């Protein structure tokens, strides 16, 4: 996310047997640190 | 504050400009380092005054 100009990181591990159908659970998301650069973001690409 | 001696050149001041007939509104919390033309009605300037 990008409120203000910081950079919002939720990121969380869970184990799972599943290809796809994900399923019905539920289970919530942490964060780690804050960035404060404040700047503005229109594009992003993942790396492979 | 004021600058007597600071930005006051003697062969005037170029490096500073500020926008006044675009269109383009700078909303807050935002910045432009765009330097276009305006249009008016046709003919799109855009760079080619």
């Amino acid at each position: 996310k990008n409120i203000d100009g910081y950079f919002k990181i939720y990121s969380k591990h869970t184990p799972i047997n599943l290809v796809r159908d994900l399923p019905q659970g539920f289970s919530a998301l942490e964060p780690l640190v804050d960035l404060p650069i404040g700047i503005n973001i229109t594009r992003f690409q993942t790396l492979l | 504050w004021n600058s007597n001696n600071l930005d006051s050149k003697v062969g005037g001041n170029y490096n500073y400009l500020y926008r006044l007939f675009r269109k383009s509104n700078l909303k807050p919390f935002e910045r432009d380092i765009s330097t276009e033309i305006y249009q008016a009605g046709s003919t799109p300037c855009n760079g080619v005054e």
